[PDB]
């Protein structure tokens, strides 16, 4: 190897001692002077002397626990929880090691010189990682590592000063390794990174310990890794038993996140949305269900329900992604013209040949695209009549571009285009505010003005399957779903695809049994 | 199921 003859031995000296230390000395002056003493015979034996000697020191340290692990693995198997606990026996002496060398690092004031240990630490440990499994391949082992992760975060995460001081670049050390160490770069660890990332006392320290949110985008960024790694296997239907654990997983650490950190969800439903494919349906339920705990939602039941007078209507939700980008440039100043002009009215047809992408079933359109149109024409619509001092009503949204672009959308796409259009309206139909209104409206209209039942069938259906979930579900949609089938105006039971079917008839007792 | 009312009349335990 590259290591310097005699290192070998070192390390394994003052491994084993330190764990004999650890599992001998109780919490007081004890630890102190063991931990002391045997910094002090760290630097006696020259190992803190040079960079490159810590760094061997800490790696020969993980790959050493790492091979207890196996080993105790082994004999386990040839002689028929205990070898859990020798494994994080000699991991947990290691990591308290890790924790304390971070702690005592520099001065008392210095956490520069903490960071970059911790930092270098967990690099040191990412790399072994990388490599164990790029060798062992199947016999890789995520226990070890796991253990190493969890028991240093939650070791740097104690009630001390110093430790408080640099809590959160502590946790931002940690996203970024849980960043580097995504399914999609390392998939023979997704487990643990699941484990990793929806840890109850992680999602604690990175959502609310925080003050100006700054955990929120990097959280954010874990997640949607994670969602991008699972999209391709929640997508196919075929693979629906083999992803039950991780599905699982996925659906806890959101029902976690939607009972106790729903303002979160809200911030972020955009881009989750965005990433998590349009037929999971519940998960994106749980997303899209989230709302403020300061606002309180009217019963969508109650007797003659004046939306229109409610006060946070007239308020817009924050939106935390850039679905502007989205957008190509030239397509986005066409739109713009002709949002500001109305004109031409090629630009519409232009619409549907800037959609679509392929002409293979499932894989047509470009649905992040169909997503930010929607959104964009929505909210542009919205700014525009405000600014003409009123607000967005079943009068007041029509006969415009923007509903020029999304009856156009309404009839010359596709089945699928469709679907991905009245998909993209739907996921703002949540609670009380100025998107879910308008595109509450947004939705009754196409309905209303429809020169065929196909739309109608189809719009119907959608929410039918939006509907269709475990409590609870998002207002805007039940409210639009009320006020579709209630309203006489839009002459809902008079449409032959409800007439005769028993099929979509079906499905009503479904949503009766769900949401009512 | 032929209107609102006729839709909330539902039996759905039987």
């Amino acid at each position: 190897y590259d290591d310097p003859p005699g290192l070998r031995e070192k390390a394994e000296y003052l491994l084993r001692e330190w764990v004999n230390l650890y599992h001998s000395a109780a919490a007081g002056r004890d630890s102190t002077k063991a931990f002391s003493a045997f910094v002090g015979q760290m630097h006696q034996q020259g190992i803190l002397k040079t960079d490159d000697l810590i760094t061997r020191f800490f790696r020969l340290c993980t790959e050493m626990c790492v091979e207890i692990s196996y080993r105790a693995q082994a004999e386990q198997q040839h002689n028929p929880t205990m070898i859990r606990a020798k494994c994080y026996h000699n991991l947990d002496a290691f990591v308290r090691l890790i924790a304390l060398l971070v702690k005592h690092s520099g001065e008392a004031t210095n956490t520069v010189t903490k960071i970059n240990l911790l930092n270098k630490v967990l690099g040191i440990v990412v790399g072994v990682l990388l490599q164990d499994h790029d060798v062992r391949q199947s016999e890789f082992q995520q226990l070890p590592y796991h253990r190493i992760f969890i028991m240093l975060l939650l070791e740097l995460n104690a009630p001390e000063h110093v430790l408080e001081t640099i809590n959160f670049q502590t946790l931002t050390a940690f996203c970024n390794t849980f960043h580097i160490l995504r399914p999609t770069k390392a998939p023979g660890f997704v487990y643990a990174w699941l484990e990793l990332i929806s840890h109850r006392i992680f999602i604690a320290r990175m959502l609310a310990h925080t003050p100006q949110q700054k955990g929120w985008p990097m959280y954010a960024q874990l997640l949607i890794d994670l969602f991008k790694y699972l999209a391709p296997f929640l997508r196919n239907v075929e693979l629906t038993k083999p992803m039950q654990i991780l599905y699982k997983g996925t659906l806890r650490v959101l029902l976690v996140l939607l009972h106790d950190f729903p303002e979160f969800l809200c911030d972020y439903h955009y881009g989750f949305c965005d990433v998590i494919p349009p037929n999971c349906i519940q998960l994106r339920n749980l997303i899209l269900s989230a709302f403020p705990r300061n606002m309180r939602l009217p019963d969508p039941f109650t007797p003659n329900l004046k939306v229109d007078m409610l006060s946070e209507i007239n308020i817009a939700p924050r939106i935390l992604t850039n679905f502007t980008g989205v957008m190509p440039p030239q397509f986005k100043k066409d739109l713009d013209s002709y949002l500001k002009t109305r004109s031409p009215v090629t630009f519409l047809s232009d619409l549907r040949s800037n959609l679509q992408v392929s002409n293979e079933p499932g894989n047509r359109y470009n649905l992040q695209l169909i997503n930010a149109l929607v959104l964009y024409v929505g909210t542009q619509a919205i700014a525009h009549i405000h600014n003409k001092g009123s607000t967005p009503s079943m009068s007041t949204i029509t006969h415009s571009a923007h509903m020029d672009i999304f009856q156009n959308l309404a009839v010359d796409l596709d089945t699928e285009g469709r679907y991905l259009f009245l998909n993209a309206i739907a996921n703002q139909l949540r609670y009380p505010n100025s998107h879910t209104h308008y595109f509450s409206c947004t939705m009754l209209y196409l309905f209303a003005e429809a020169n065929t039942e196909a739309i109608q069938e189809q719009i119907t259906r959608v929410l039918l399957e939006r509907l269709i979930v475990n409590r609870p579900h998002p207002w805007g949609l039940l409210i639009t779903f009320i006020e579709l089938i209630k309203n006489p105006a839009f002459k809902f039971w008079n449409h032959e695809f409800v007439h005769c079917a028993p099929e979509i008839e079906k499905l009503f007792q479904s949503v009766a049994q769900c949401c009512m | 199921f032929s209107s609102w009312n006729d839709y909330l009349g539902l039996a759905t335990l039987i």
